[PDB]
């Protein structure tokens, strides 16, 4: 339809597994460590 | 059937007794995913001049499609024959008609069809999905080019086109209708004479996950496209996305039938009325596809509530997917793949795709056991392969201020 | 074939591999009722038998991976189907039960087919060379032919009528079973255990048909928003089908859209000729800008005269091309296709949209 | 709540057997007279549970009049509790009046959705 | 009288002591401009003018008691003004400030004139019997007097055509100032001194009047909801203005709301006389239950025709009485009502509502 | 806050008189100079106040072209203190460009309301 901008740089190196399960590793993390400062007040 | 002629081209038909009407055309691959932005346009304008040519009693017809153009001489069946020499004239003379020609109507032409797909909703939605998904490679170029790029286009880079792509090597001609096959393959190798060449390389293409928003609010609907990277041509998933599609279906919220159709999302949008029509495709090219849904809400403020409906059903194709679902998905797809491939003129379109784009065409037998053989557990692998938890690409035209933001579609990808 | 109720069954083979087979109605269609009441016996057609409900029908159908619609078409009133070969036991006896005990529920009426006519209406009507067509078709055969092809409010139907249009109509004599990709013999057993077997041989206290009546010279003027049209028709009687079908081809019609033709050169312009079992109309339609349709359809009246014979004669395989495309299974065609001049001076003619732009008929 | 489809099961269940039959039917009546719903010029199915989607769509599906008549019915009982008085015996609701008017929508209604559950679990 | 503009200026005595003053624009009708633009000027007239505002000028004139409207006539636009005695010198300037330096502000022209221009016509079209007096007239003068009345969204009109047509219009020569109960000499300088001196005698760019070419013989048909209409026009020339009117008393005229006549002993049915500068139209108009209006109209058509002459010549007082009671300030009559026999022949006919049932003009 | 029409009347109080006018609008060009409004894409009238009936009329008023370049800036704006960036100097909104684009239509509303006021206290 019409160009779209360049996001060349800005593309991740990442797979396209690799990128979601580090995302979801560090959403998970910080997700039990809020569960662990909860726990312990 | 096939045959490869001298100069190496091949003749593929399909002929059957029963056809109305007989087809032939001579496709060269190379459609706009050929094309760079500034001659973005080229390969349908020449195929449009090729096509504008005297008919000598035929139905003469440019194809344009996004990764191979093609001439398609529509004819009567005894009438086959003429329309076989026709089209090999018109591409023996291809560099002359070119250069003979006076591009400023077809500019016109092209520049009209191009405002065309830029105003049919549902054209302008799937044509900016397409270019946003595959973003930065030529596959994001329209077919039809755009209005900008037409105006630009001049006989000399027609001809460095057809130079290029039309050559023995990238070209077929295929066929269908009552007719023998080889008085037709006889006729054209007589008169067929095009210049020798490799096949030129076909250009990368990658999915990018991406949104495109063009919302203009004076629209009287929301017309929105969500989609994922699907299944090329040349996936064995191919007919597998296909009925991973029809699993979800059409709807239209006015048709008889709505409130009957069997897919859930169907009677979950009628508690509210939440979308007033949508269709799930598989659009397939040589290498890669989008699996997706196309829709039209009416009411500006359910684009949200069918999003997310539509997605969580998404969600439902790795887990719950039941075997009726299965059953029906496999009937449909096999259905229709039947009926796009009742006119000669389908018929000979689909032909010259599967024989370019992938070399070998499967027959309509073939097709129908390969459907029959999957499995409720096949779809699902499929669906946790290429729908779970991946990437989407997301388009709206008018009426979409509702249409949340990326992360919100994104993240209903992967709850539960 | 026959049986007893003298119910037509033709067929024959496909080339798809899918059966598509099809009820044609004769004339239940909207030229016989009053005004759109066809419309909305296609709308209750599939949706509520006495042998399996709209949600058990529609569901097991789309099982079965079939396809069912029920067009309204002047003439008759068509129930297509399309299903893979193995599917015919099933939806032949559907097909049985629609036209024989339909439930008409009032609840269907007011849900499923008032709203959903409706919105085809509309739907339909927003295109402004559907809705010149459509006036096009009132204005040159005053009645059956000319009635509208849809509902409109202007007429009100009550459910009664509608069932006993379904009654009344449907008889033996009054249908046709045609079917693409089944074997002949083996439909005329299914057809003859299914419900057509009841159906009445001919409708006592209905389906007097009345004669064409074409009426030529006049106009219409139907104001519109956006897009307007032009158009402009010539009744036909059926044997001059094929002089029509030859011109239409010769300058460019609907059914072989293809630039190079002379009506193609000016933006909008098409051209169809409506075929039907007692007439026939030839319809050159412009839409578009109305600046431009204002032009663009004195140019088309301009090129259907003054074509020439030679021109006309090749258009001959183009116009068979065209007749072929046509010939689906729903609508079969047998049209001898002559070269013979075809003459446009007892034109009707239509405008649409900005009427202070659209020419007048005297304008031509 | 007890489907209308799993009542008439029941009751057909009892109504076709003579000696089940006469034991109740003649109880039947007098509960339905003890019930002291006619005094205030409903009939049985205007006292059925509105609030529910079966029902809801059984309202929306009675014809013109059998609903302003319910209308006007279902005002009046609002009426006669609002004032604390009875209809006379006269213009109460006989028991030839209480047709059931209603059952047969509710009916098609339950039919309708357990058609949709039985196919959605073919 | 006249000013060196060349403006019309009449005024005489008035029974109730008000000045019903009023401004006659001769051919900013809906007959001049493109479909609708009159009506749109005519929304414009006394909104903003270069010296007060909608909010002002209304104010004041509410508080000076005075009622002012800007009605559309496919001859003239009418500037009404009623007010007390006192209030000439007021009103009058403020009329020509109308005239002249109106504003046309864009925000008016979205806020306060299309949807108050669009609202009208609905209303107005609602009325079956007003959509078919507007189709006859469509119907009957092609163009000029047979431009729709009120604005259409069918035909775009942009505020510069709306301000182009104010400008090239209103000329001295094209307005006549009107009163009743002013003292022509009083109105007369008041004029003088007032924004009216300031106009062009003649436009310099438009206002070519065209020929009225009246066409007979045509019918129509209008598919409408709700009450239908069944209505029969001839156009007559202003010379037989006369003949007609005797002809409409004789059987009953909007004017004269009576029972006894022969129309009136048919429901619906009601006759008038519409009368232009040159040229006018004789409508026969039934309007309700579609199948009432169906006899009736034919009813109404065998009582035009066949009206005995000496009941005609009977009715010749009541005709003048009619014409006495239409010439009202705005609309100035002069018909010299005759005996002479008036055919019908000629009829157009046009048809709103259940088309399924209205009958055509075949069968009168 | 202060009507449009008073900010008007006290701007041509000070443009009328040359010495205020040569004290003042050098610094007044300063001073929109260093409001940094412009880096950001943003015209003068882009920043004010829009809760209000009068200015809401008059946004409701503007021509399709310049309520549509005010969406647009007003979009690059927000994105620009999103991301935490400036438009170079070239991209920036030039002097010249501070066109002031919708203060005839506020003063518009601001007659329109002054005048109805002044009629109902007549």
């Amino acid at each position: 339809n019409y160009q779209q901008p360049d996001y060349s740089s800005y593309l991740n190196n990442k797979s396209g597994q690799g990128s979601r399960n580090f995302t979801y590793f560090m959403v998970g993390s910080m997700g039990l460590l809020s569960a662990a400062g909860a726990k312990s007040t | 059937k096939y045959t490869t002629l001298s100069n190496g081209v091949t003749v593929a038909t399909e002929t059957n007794p029963a056809a109305k009407t007989s087809s032939v055309g001579l496709f060269f691959g190379a459609g706009s995913r050929s094309e760079h932005s500034h001659s973005n346009g080229i390969s349908a304008l020449t195929t449009n001049v090729l096509a504008s040519q005297s008919a000598k009693g035929s139905l003469l017809t440019a194809k344009n499609d996004r990764e191979f153009n093609g001439i398609i001489a529509q004819t009567t069946n005894d009438n086959i024959t003429e329309a076989g020499k026709l089209i090999a004239s018109i591409a023996s003379n291809a560099v002359d008609i070119v250069e003979k020609t006076d591009l400023t109507k077809h500019k016109q032409y092209l520049s009209a069809q191009a405002s065309a797909v830029e105003a049919d909703p549902k054209s302008k939605v799937l044509s900016h999905l397409y270019s946003s998904a595959f973003q930065g490679y030529s596959l994001a170029l329209p077919t039809l080019g755009t209005t900008e790029s037409v105006e630009n286009l001049e006989n000399q880079d027609s001809l460095r086109h057809l130079a290029k792509h039309l050559v023995n090597n990238n070209t077929v001609i295929a066929a269908s209708g009552n007719f023998d096959h080889d008085k037709l393959a006889d006729a054209i190798e007589a008169n067929l004479k095009i210049a020798e060449g490799v096949k030129p390389e076909i250009k990368p293409a990658s999915f990018l996950g991406s949104e495109v928003r063009m919302r203009d609010d004076t629209l009287p609907k929301a017309y929105i496209s969500i989609a994922v990277h699907g299944e090329g041509l040349n996936s064995p998933n191919y007919y597998l996305a296909k009925v991973a599609a029809a699993i979800y279906g059409d709807f239209y919220l006015h048709s008889t039938i709505a409130k009957f159709t069997s897919p859930k999302l169907a009677s979950i949008v009628q508690e509210y009325n939440i979308v007033e029509s949508y269709n799930h495709y598989s659009k397939s090219f040589s290498d890669t596809g989008i699996w997706g849904y196309y829709a039209e809400i009416a009411d500006k403020f359910t684009v949200d509530d069918f999003t997310h409906f539509s997605l969580k059903e998404w969600n439902r194709l790795s887990i719950s997917i039941s075997e009726a679902e299965v059953a029906r998905a496999k009937a449909q797809v096999k259905t229709a793949l039947a009926k796009e491939l009742a006119n000669s003129f389908a018929v000979t379109s689909d032909i010259a795709e599967k024989v370019l784009l992938v070399g070998h065409r499967q027959s309509l037998r073939e097709a129908f056991e390969k459907i029959d053989a999957i499995k409720v557990n096949d779809v699902k692998e499929w669906g946790k392969s290429k729908v779970w938890d991946r990437d989407i690409v997301i388009s709206g035209t008018g009426l979409i201020e509702d249409l949340l933001d990326y992360n919100r579609n994104r993240n209903e990808m992967a709850m539960m | 074939s026959s049986i007893p109720n003298s119910v037509k069954i033709a067929a024959k083979e496909s080339a798809t591999d899918l059966t598509k087979l099809s009820v044609i109605i004769n004339n239940a269609g909207s030229k016989t009722g009053k005004s759109g009441v066809s419309h909305l016996l296609s709308k209750f057609t599939f949706l509520n038998n006495g042998a399996k409900s709209a949600l058990r029908f529609t569901r097991e159908s789309e099982l079965l991976g079939g396809t069912f619609e029920s067009k309204v078409t002047r003439d008759a009133l068509i129930l297509n189907t399309t299903f893979l070969k193995q599917d015919l036991p099933y939806y032949v006896e559907a097909l049985g039960n629609v036209v024989s005990n339909t439930q008409f529920a009032p609840h269907e009426f007011n849900e499923i087919v008032l709203p959903t006519a409706n919105a085809e209406t509309k739907l339909a009507n927003a295109n402004p060379a559907f809705k010149g067509v459509e006036k096009l078709h009132e204005i040159t055969f005053r009645r059956g032919l000319g009635n509208p092809l849809f509902y409109n409010e202007s007429t009100p139907i009550k459910l009664e009528e509608v069932a006993q249009f379904s009654k009344e109509q449907f008889s033996g004599e009054n249908i046709s079973i045609v079917a693409e990709g089944a074997n002949e013999e083996d439909l005329t057993k299914f057809v003859s255990e299914s419900a057509f077997c009841y159906l009445p041989s001919s409708s006592s206290n209905g389906a007097k048909a009345l004669p064409t009546n074409t009426f030529t010279g006049q106009e219409a003027r139907v104001p519109s928003s956006g897009a307007s049209s032009a158009l402009i028709g010539i009744p036909v009687k059926p044997a001059d089908f094929g002089k029509y079908e030859v011109l239409s081809a010769a300058i460019g019609t609907s059914t072989l859209p293809s630039t190079s033709t002379p009506l193609a050169q000016i933006p909008g312009a098409t051209s169809h000729l409506y075929k039907y079992q007692d007439a026939g109309l030839f319809v050159i339609s412009v839409s578009g800008e109305a600046s431009q349709v204002a032009q663009g359809i004195k140019q088309a009246k301009s090129v259907a005269e003054s074509v020439s014979s030679s021109a006309l004669s090749e258009a001959v395989k183009a116009a068979e091309l065209s007749v072929a495309l046509q010939s689906t299974v729903d609508s079969p065609l047998n049209v001898k296709v002559v070269a013979e001049e075809a003459p446009i001076s007892k034109f009707n003619y239509v405008a649409v949209g900005d009427l202070d732009v659209l020419p007048y008929a005297d304008e031509l | 709540v007890q489907s209308m489809t799993s009542v008439v099961k029941a009751a057909n269940f009892i109504l076709a057997r003579p000696t089940l039959s006469k034991i109740i039917t003649p109880l039947a009546q007098k509960f339905t007279a003890y019930a002291g719903y006619r005094e205030m010029g409903l009939k049985f199915n205007d006292l059925l549970l509105e609030e529910t989607p079966i029902m809801q769509t059984a309202i929306k599906r009675l014809p013109s009049e059998l609903n302003y008549s319910r209308n006007f019915r279902i005002l009046t009982a609002h009426q006669l509790a609002l004032s604390h008085q009875l209809l006379p015996a006269e213009k109460a609701v006989k028991p030839e009046e209480d047709d059931n008017y209603l059952i047969p929508y509710i009916l098609e209604a339950e039919k309708e959705a357990f058609e949709k559950a039985e196919l959605d679990n073919i």
